[PDB]
């Protein structure tokens, strides 16, 4: 009972640090994450298809893709959504407890199915799947001082050089590009093309 | 995550071209940083307070350096067994020790506050002191703890979306409650035996106190108005309980916020960028005492990229550097809003994300609504165009119905004759291609920049591709060399289609989001909805998607909880004292606790936001703990002894009231900053704050000349016939 | 016939993406567009289901065409839209109707 | 091939998409002349093997797209990284009949 | 599952064409609740006869 | 043990009372089913490939 220690203590001024230092320890590891996770995860496959065009994205992939889901456990409900920006993102919300990991590949499975009908275009394209929350963490700026570069060189840049790593790493689930990387861009002219007698083919 | 990126960055920084650097718009990170550490503060300085307390009551130092060192242990410890189970350091689990800290200052206090008495008794004895006092405490301590636990456990035990955000609560407490104990059948008892041991001044309460002994007893006798004024205390609960508003969470100002600036379908990326800029103009001169930064981006959707919509990061300065709400993210979006919507042709508009809140309370409802046959996005809309128009009919109640930007657009078709192009010589393909590259972008292949493979499209000189005339440009080798033109095989022709195709679950759908706003309750919204939701033409359906997934699923009745509480808040009770009857003694307490706090919360502008239950039930059983001590000298200082009737309660509340004094002031001053707080988290703080110190001073007094009536209300009005 | 593509494209979406629920074999088989060749009138006309197959492929299918207001516009410009092209044939009169 | 006419065609773009993959060290790569390329990716301490090979893996999975055709006919392949162990029993003929 | 099937089942019912039922054969989950009753009830009656 | 509760029943009825009040809940959202998971896990591979 508190009889051994009040005879006997020193037996308790230790209890007590050995106790403290556990929670010293404890401390320099402890997660000090935000708030606790409430979050139900989700995944979102989303692909793209130049110049297209909603209608046309959709009746053409985005209903191919979804067709192709099931045999996904927990999977709340999914809700497609895809613009005429020859544009589409489609994003299952799977249970609560659901091991992001394994929709994240689940999901996977399904969609790998359907990549050998989408057209080409899209394929090409990139086509992506995904496991983070949709608000963004943060926002990384990247201004030019002496202004010896301009918006377009700037997108350019930080492509090359910066995303890559980004999306690259452990914990950045999704980085997307306020711009974007450059690429051999080859403004046609008619006018010419017809002068000549050619065509963009 | 965070440390990772900025520090990757790090590696980069060294090498970039000149002038070249990283600026940091909207951050979420660094207010969780300063927040949860904002709330260390508080732990660290009132264990100061406390410290303070247990000395103008006992006015040593080594006699006061014991309670003080026990709650840093206890806590300390309980960073550990967080650790043990899984858990992690954030809010809940951090005011959880916060209101917590309570429950440790008292613990040591009862034990060192009372072999202070009987050193009132056996002249000049340490060890015989603490010693005698346990034994005839230890059981006791044991007993409050094997108690309290119902008083927390019960919750985070409902789950849901919220659920996991109580049950953080609960573990943090239900232990370190625990090494409490075992700290107080280890630490407090001996080290108080090991260095234990203004006329008017310290007379002050002695002469106070058997003018307190003198107003118990007396009370009730010549008068019986006393047993009623609970009736009316609690039938005072009750009311102003169903006046409180109730809310999950406290949104907050976390030094952050964005504009949304969706322009209406089919606008141009040049007047978007126009809404953009005094958007960021606005922010950089009006409100510029706050808005720090403003990282005006255009033509990114956020369900969706779009040439237009846009949003702008806005990010305020360090607080500190703005007193007062009405440098608050919520006011400094307030008016911000005003501003807008009024010269501006779009519907732009800025908020403040609610913290926690990954859905949970976005307040209102999505209804997805879905076309269940073969009918057609052209059907649909109308059958929303409909559900939509009643929607205002019934303004009645707070709404604000609306669908999401997928408002139907000209198109301009361009139907090829596959006739006319055979017939010339052209192939189908050679035009395909010449449509959908000249006006469509093409990616051949892949070029190398820099050695840093990058892409190659194709496509035509904006010039060449801005009105349908153009389209009268482009011409195409046939097989006899001719060049034709396509006003030769085709023929265009304007009309409405749409940027935008939902989908819900297979189905094509179209979601409406909106809201029961000010007024009546968010499941009218959604029954009024689902009637009016049922006349719509055949073939329409609908369904909830989101908050509302959530609000026919996850609502496990807390009374129906909070009940399964009594009855072990009282079998435990029982169980404690062998008799099926003194147990009310206590119980009866829980009311003089929550009469303060369903006070002040209304006094305050505030809510029944968690923060308000933890410093209900922090009370709400601490409460019925310094009862317990006090009605536990009964039934023994009565039991045990030469004593009865009012004997017993005798130096049982007389004895009572130098601890509960102690406590209840070492807690209550402790928690004088969460009240009136600075304002970096401030929200989460006040509230914790003002439910307590206005629930804590509430049952102190009002409980104290309170207990004794009940335990004789109790086993005397069991004796009677 | 008829109900069975009622259950493939209408239910069997949703049940195989319920819960619990496993895998989902469906007895029957949805709408396909079936197209059958007549061998003696084929070559009634010179023509091997090749040329049926070319035509399938050329007059029902789908073909993106960028946007007047394209991507990146001229410093100027108002009018941004889709241009609609060519389109999938969604009935079975056209399907009839292809020109071998 | 040849290191360029590798490291431009496949080891890069390949390793321009290892962007998902979880708990990630660092990613090394090799572009040599026969047309070889080996792009290992350690990762932290005790993450799942089984499950970083997946998305890794997995992740490939969506550049293919983007390797050329003669590659993706010889199949990139995916594994965890040892290459020394157990026993290696050897299989040669002692009488000159068969060749390697 | 069962209980999420025929409730799924029971959302695309309204919307059935002109008749159109939902006949459930084979389905053996009608077995399981019944092999519960019975146990279950021999234990009260296990209960009883001691 | 005896000796105590047996002089001091209320406790103990009470540890009784609450051994079947919290149990019992447990009984109201329990799982429910014939066999737990009695079947060793299997997987499929499916390859389908034209005539």
């Amino acid at each position: 009972m508190p009889n051994f220690f009040i005879d006997r203590p020193i037996f308790a001024w230790v209890i007590a640090i050995i106790i403290m230092l556990a929670g010293g320890l404890a401390i320099l590891k402890l997660p000090v994450a935000q708030y606790p996770t409430i979050a139900p995860p989700a995944v979102t496959i989303s692909a793209s298809y130049p110049g297209a065009d909603a209608k046309t994205v959709q009746d053409t992939v985005t209903q191919v893709i979804e067709q192709n889901m099931n045999g996904i456990d927990n999977l709340m409900y999914m809700s497609s959504n895809s613009d005429s920006t020859g544009t589409v993102q489609i994003t299952l919300t799977f249970e609560s407890g659901t091991d992001a990991d394994i929709a994240q590949v689940q999901v996977q499975n399904k969609l790998q199915l359907a990549m050998p009908l989408l057209p080409q275009e899209v394929q090409q394209q990139g086509v992506s799947v995904e496991k983070s929350s949709s608000s963004f963490l943060m926002v990384v700026g990247v201004i030019n001082t002496d202004g010896t570069m301009t918006q377009e060189d700037i997108s350019d840049y930080v492509a090359a050089n910066m995303k890559d790593a980004i999306s690259r790493t452990s914990g950045v689930g999704d980085v997307q590009l306020f711009g974007s990387q450059y690429a051999m861009r080859i403004w046609m002219n008619p006018n010419e093309l017809n002068k000549f007698q050619l065509t963009p083919v | 995550t965070a440390a990772a990126i900025r520090a990757e960055l790090a590696k980069m920084e060294p090498f970039f071209p000149s002038g070249l650097k990283i600026v940091y718009p909207y951050d979420t990170t660094p207010f969780v940083k300063i927040s949860i550490h904002e709330v260390v503060k508080t732990l660290v300085e009132a264990i100061i307070l406390v410290f303070l307390v247990m000395y103008l009551f006992l006015q040593n130092f080594r006699a006061t350096l014991i309670p003080t060192i026990a709650v840093p242990v206890v806590l300390l410890g309980t960073f550990a067994v967080l650790a043990a189970f899984g858990f992690s350091i954030n809010t809940l689990t951090m005011f959880g020790m916060v209101l917590a800290i309570g429950l440790l200052v008292d613990d040591a206090i009862v034990v060192v506050e009372n072999v202070e008495r009987v050193m009132a008794e056996e002249g000049l004895p340490p060890k015989e002191a603490t010693r005698k006092s346990m034994g005839q405490i230890q059981g006791a301590l044991v007993g409050i703890a094997m108690v309290l636990s119902a008083v927390f456990v019960p919750m985070a035990f409902f789950g849901g979306s919220t659920g996991a955000i109580y049950r953080q609560f609960s573990i943090t407490i239900v232990s370190a409650m625990a090494l409490s104990v075992l700290v107080a059948l280890i630490l407090t008892p001996a080290l108080c035996a090991t260095m234990l041991k203004f006329g008017w001044f310290n007379r002050m309460f002695e002469k106070s106190t058997h003018h307190y002994t003198d107003s118990v007893g007396g009370i009730l006798r010549s008068t019986g108005r006393y047993l009623v004024l609970y009736l009316i205390i609690v039938v005072g609960m009750a009311y102003l309980f169903v006046r409180l508003p109730s809310s999950f969470l406290p949104d907050e100002d976390q030094g952050v916020f964005m504009t949304m600036v969706q322009l209406p379908a089919g606008a141009t990326q040049e007047r978007t960028q126009k809404v953009l800029n005094e958007v960021t103009h606005y922010y950089l001169t009006k409100e510029k005492n706050n808005v720090e930064s403003v990282f005006a981006v255009n033509g990114f959707g956020f369900a969706g990229r779009g040439q237009n919509t846009g949003i702008a990061f806005v990010s305020l300065k360090d607080w500190a550097d703005r007193p007062g709400e009405e440098n608050k993210v919520e006011a400094i979006t307030m008016r911000a809003t005003r501003a807008f919507s009024q010269i501006k042709d779009a519907m732009v508009f800025a908020f403040n994300l609610p913290a926690i809140v990954e859905l949970g309370t976005a307040t209102g409802f999505d209804f997805e609504l879905i076309d269940q046959a073969g009918l057609g996005h052209e059907k649909l809309t109308q059958a929303r165009n409909q559900l939509l128009a009643e929607a205002a009919k019934h303004p009645d109640m707070l709404t604000s119905v609306r669908p999401n930007g997928l408002e139907d657009t000209p198109q301009f078709k361009i139907d090829i004759d596959q006739e006319k192009a055979q017939a010339l010589g052209v192939s189908i393909n050679d035009i395909n291609t010449t449509l959908g590259a000249a006006w469509g972008g093409s990616y051949v292949n892949d070029f190398i920049d820099r050695g840093r493979v990058k892409k190659v499209y194709v496509m035509s000189e904006a010039k060449y591709r801005m009105l349908p005339d153009d389209i009268g440009d482009w011409y195409v080798r046939a097989a006899d060399g001719q060049m034709v033109p396509f006003s030769a095989f085709s023929s265009s022709r304007w009309e409405y289609g749409s940027p935008r195709l939902e989908r819900y679950n297979g189905l094509p759908s179209m979601e409406i989001l909106g809201q029961a706003a000010p007024g009546k309750s968010t499941g009218e919204a959604m029954e009024l909805m689902e009637q009016l939701a049922s006349k719509l033409p055949t073939g329409v359906g609908y369904d909830w998607t989101g908050m509302s997934y959530q609000e026919r699923l996850s609502g496990n009745q807390a009374p129906s909880l909070y009940a399964i509480s009594l009855i072990v808040v009282f079998l435990c009770l029982a169980a404690l004292y062998e008799s099926w009857s003194i147990p009310f003694s206590v119980m009866l307490v829980v009311p003089l606790g929550v009469i303060g706090a369903l006070l002040a919360a209304t006094f305050r502008g505030l809510t029944n936001d968690v923060y308000f239950q933890v410093g209900l039930l922090t009370t709400i059983g601490l409460s019925a703990k310094n009862a317990i001590l006090i009605v536990e000298f009964a039934k023994d200082l009565m039991d045990k002894e030469g004593k009865g009737l009012i004997e017993a309660t005798l130096d049982a509340v007389r004895m009572r009231l130098r601890p509960i004094l102690m406590t209840s002031l070492a807690f209550i001053l402790g928690v004088m900053p969460l009240v009136i707080s600075t304002g970096a988290g401030s929200g989460a703080q006040n509230a914790v704050g003002t439910g307590v110190m206005g629930g804590m001073v509430t049952a102190t007094v009002l409980a104290i000349f309170f207990v004794p009536v009940f335990f004789v209300v109790v086993r005397r009005r069991f004796s009677r016939k | 016939e008829d109900i069975s593509d009622y259950v493939a494209a209408n239910m069997k979406d949703a049940i195989s993406r319920t819960s619990g629920v496993g895998d989902v074999q469906l007895f029957g088989s949805q709408y396909a567009m079936r197209i059958w060749m007549n061998p003696n009138e084929l070559n009634k006309f010179q023509l091997t289901p090749v040329d049926v197959i070319t035509a399938i492929k050329a007059q029902n299918a789908q073909v993106a065409a960028g946007q007047l207001g394209g991507t990146p516009p001229v410093k100027g410009q108002q009018l941004n839209a889709s241009i609609i092209a060519q389109t999938r044939l969604t009935s079975t009169e056209e399907f009839g109707k292809i020109l071998l």
